[PDB]
RNA sequence: GCGGGGUGGAGCAGCCUGGUAGCUCGUCGGGCUCAUAACCCGAAGGUCGUCGGUUCAAAUCCGGCCCCCGCAACCA
RNA sequence: CUGGUGACUAUAGCAAGGAGGUCACACCUGUUCCCAUGCCGAACACAGAAGUUAAGCUCCUUAGCGUCGAUGGUAGUCGAACUUACGUUCCGCUAGAGUAGAACGUUGCCAGG
RNA sequence: CUGGGGCGGUCGCCUCCUAAAAGGUAACGGAGGCGCUCAAAGGUUCCCUCAGAAUGGUUGGAAAUCAUUCAUAGAGUGUAAAGGCAUAAGGGAGCUUGACUGCGAGACCUACAAGUCGAGCAGGGUCGAAAGACGGACUUAGUGAUCCGGUGGUUCCGCAUG
RNA sequence: UUAUUGGAGGUAGAGCACUGUUUGGACGAGGGGCCCCGGGUUACCGAAUUCAGACAAACUCCGAAUGCCAAUUAAUU
């Protein structure tokens, strides 16, 4: 619980001092992490989705939930109810472990890493990170992976504003592009 | 030629013409306007003729507001046909005008110029008219 | 005599005699149809059943009362006479 | 920013839907169960007259004791049934209150059945 | 559903019910539990 | 009044049965020939008459509009 | 006063500002067990109580919005007389819109304070 | 049938407007659908809430899947339209076959023949802890008399009697 | 038949809350003709939004007069 321990002690102290929170409950926290992989290629080949599912299962350590198309789009050759993606929701200990690994190992492994974007906030204190390849994650092996694929990592924070969210992520040690 | 871009129904019941004007009985965009004192259908052609006449006299120095729009389509049977076998094809587009309705509004000119311009417009229209000003 | 075209209309279904079958304040025996309707313009009330076609019927002998059921809804109920 | 739902409001919506087909007559009064994080409350209600015939709760001193919430629930269910017996109530319709029929809510219901209230 | 089906009680062979099925959707003879009047009990009834 | 058709530059398929633009000629680049034609090789080119509608999706289905074609236009 | 559970067409709502926490209600703490996730103890379920009024919630103020809403007048209209006038007149009924105003709920039962 | 007849069009059924605020109401009046479909798209129990928009994010583009907020229904409801449905009639899952048998007080509609709704009773069941719900489908089209013949069942008849 | 009372229903009128139709104002989400990954500004502003003003047999936030159905209802017939 290294990341959790920091949050409980060091991060909480920094945030409450910074924003003059009246109560400890006010202090922002990361509610959940959702990893989404969109696989439109799955329409062309079912195997592509299967390979993605395995990769996400390895990365997160939990079985992904296959996502089915809400609607049919002719341009994408998409039919409603077709499996075109996979998602995992990480909560509790699993979330902290994944996040610490991302900052500690996976983000460093990113090729030509120049820090993460500071502008990637929804305006409601929620941050989304896009990874170019899943090779960055330590578990994934280059030989095993037939096709390099990107992923969306959404970090949902209880923080009302981006600035409070930015502080929380900075305290966690998330690199920022500045 | 003013006409609706589309309508849900091309063949419609002809409008009720008895009664007095529901709305647009006051000058709201201009200094002066033309008020209808009689009831009649006003065609798109009639509106254009009246519009062209008033703009010419005004010399385009003033601004013209056309209050009435010909929403309702009306049909006519092909020539030399007997009765029945369906309603005819759309022939024109008309606005129902009842007494009190302000047909046009004019601004950016002296009253004298406006009175003449509206007079020229009035002679192009089926209804009888009276020159009117904004009231306070 | 000019030749003539034809209309593509000329069709209508039989009217279904929908609406109220019994008055408010009238005694009805059980099973009496109170209202005929598509959907529920009037909801089934007290001692009133709704049929598969949404017909409202008395489930007991009593007096018919049409009542408000919220701001924009109405119901019909039957109450047994003393 | 992620909103946290109010659990009571959600269950109340669920209760209203249950209430459409469920009502308490004098002959068959409704047994309403309200469950909080710490306590469970039971009321026998006649909906036609809009009156509560009997009540029993964990917060009540007699029922209050050191026990698991399910254990307490059984005690509340036994208590309400005995009180209902005093008022001559044997037939009741169980109102789950919009809560799932499991655990604490079930234990209260089962206890009342065992005591003699007929569901 | 494209075809009319007759369901016969397996035990007594009585053609108690008639129904419809889609032959393409349900190529096999359909079977279902139905009340049999002669038996006065629910029994498996199979399409003839 | 009622049918049919409008698809690379030309002629002609695909529509019935929505997802797929074909064939022959022409055009274009190369070759053969002293040169041309013929012949040989490679290649490009049609928003499917036009506006709308329906549909995830329209050459295809449905409705107007324009153009063209066929048939009918009778009894006094 | 608080809570549970009912009645009523939002005058009851929404929004904004403020206040409140032995109990109660939450948030919350865990997942051993009952039970649960088309992945996730998020939820559901259960076992709890370290912390917290932050939020929900409850209360107070308000009339910005939503809601309610006259009187008077008008449109329309039953009947009648007169007429053929895109009509008139008389009588009864009488809107919609808008205006003044109302309104930040009113209450039944049961258990606690 | 027909604003003479022919020719053209049409013929049953469903929905709307014409229809004059009950119902009903015509023209070769104005608009559209039907001659099905579904083994769940039926029953029940439990659970759930949309479309759209803004912003952030990779393959990813206006638009795929993800996240937050706003969003009262502009979504969905097999299939026309209308009336309904967000206490769902819409969506998901588990279990099922009530898409039961005998019926039926009363009522609607109605020239007749038909057509429609129906509480409740009995038998035997499904789902539910239970109350209870279920005699198809959100409702209203998807259909054709009699005669005759085929097939299955039958404590019915059997031309002196079997 | 009338009086009194209760009810069903959506027409006239009206209105624009919905579905369409429509006039004149402003106004812009976002880049192109335009002036710098280093900013601007004389179309389109089509999205959208807003203020004012109109239209509808198959529009309705509304909504009569009448007519209709009833009442252990009274008067007259
Ligand atoms: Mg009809
Ligand atoms: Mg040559
Ligand atoms: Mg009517
Ligand atoms: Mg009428
Ligand atoms: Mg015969
Ligand atoms: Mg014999
Ligand atoms: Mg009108």
């Amino acid at each position: 619980n290294r990341l959790k321990e920091k949050f409980n002690t060091e991060v909480t102290e920094n945030l409450m001092k910074k924003f003059n929170y009246s109560s400890v409950m006010e202090v922002p926290k990361i509610d959940k992490i959702v990893v989404n992989m969109g696989v439109g290629d799955a329409v062309q080949n079912s195997k592509v989705l299967d390979n993605a599912v395995e990769e996400l299962e390895l990365i997160t350590g939990q079985k992904p939930l296959v996502t089915k198309a809400k609607k049919s789009i002719a341009t994408f050759r998409l039919r409603e109810g077709m499996p075109i993606g996979a998602k995992v929701t990480l909560r509790g200990e699993r979330m902290y472990e994944f996040l610490d690994k991302l900052i500690s190992v996976s983000l460093p492994r990113v090729r030509d890493f120049q820090g993460v974007s500071k502008k990637a906030f929804d305006g409601r204190g929620n941050y989304t990170l896009g990874v170019k390849e899943q090779l960055i994650f330590p578990e994934i092996d280059y030989d095993k992976v037939s096709k390099v694929r990107g992923m969306d990592i959404v970090i949902v924070t209880t923080a009302n504003t981006d600035e409070e969210a930015r502080e929380l992520l900075a305290n966690f040690g998330m690199p920022f592009r500045k | 030629m003013l006409l609706p871009k589309r309508v849900k129904y091309r063949r419609q019941h002809r409008p009720k013409t008895t009664g007095r004007s529901k709305g647009g009985n006051y000058v709201t965009f201009g200094e002066f306007g033309l008020q209808a004192t009689t009831t009649s259908w006003i065609t798109s052609r009639q509106i254009e003729s009246a519009r062209i006449a008033m703009t010419r006299y005004m010399k385009r120095g003033g601004k013209v507001w056309i209050k009435i729009f010909p929403h309702t389509p009306y049909t006519k049977k092909p020539l030399e046909v007997r009765m029945g076998a369906g309603k005819g094809a759309v022939e024109g587009w008309i606005a129902v005008v009842k007494p009190g309705r302000i047909l046009f509004e004019v601004a950016g000119v002296s009253e004298e110029v406006a009175r003449e311009a509206l007079r020229l417009a009035s002679h192009k229209l089926p209804v009888k008219t009276k020159f009117v000003k904004r009231e306070e | 005599k000019k030749g003539v075209s034809s209309t593509k209309n000329g069709r209508d279904s039989e009217s279904k005699r929908l609406g109220a079958k019994r008055a408010d304040g009238q005694f009805v025996t059980g099973g009496s149809i109170l209202y005929r309707q598509r959907g529920t313009k009037i909801y089934p009330g007290e001692n009133v059943g709704r049929g598969g076609d949404d017909t409202l019927f008395a489930k007991i002998d009593g007096v018919v009362k049409f009542e408000r059921k919220g701001r924009d809804k109405k119901q019909v109920s039957v109450y047994a006479v003393a | 920013m992620i909103s946290k739902i109010d659990k009571n409001k959600v269950r109340l919506k669920r209760h209203a839907r249950v209430r459409t087909n469920l009502s308490g007559t004098a002959e068959k009064p409704r047994l309403n169960v309200y469950r909080s994080n710490k306590h469970i409350y039971a009321q026998i209600i006649d909906d036609n007259k809009g009156v509560t015939l009997a009540q029993a709760s964990s917060k009540d001193s007699d029922i209050a004791t050191t026990a698991t919430k399910v254990e307490l629930a059984t005690k509340v269910g036994e208590a309400i049934a005995k009180k209902a017996a005093d008022k001559g109530i044997k037939e009741i319709v169980f109102d789950r209150g919009g809560y799932l029929y499991h655990g604490r809510v079930k234990a209260l219901a089962e206890a009342a059945r065992e005591s003699g209230l007929e569901f | 559903m494209r075809v009319n089906v007759t369901l016969a009680c397996t035990e007594c062979g009585d053609r108690n019910y008639i129904t419809t099925k889609n032959k393409r959707n349900n190529p096999e003879r359909i079977e279902m539990k139905k009340y049999c009047p002669r038996l006065n009990k629910y029994t498996l009834h199979r399409e003839t």
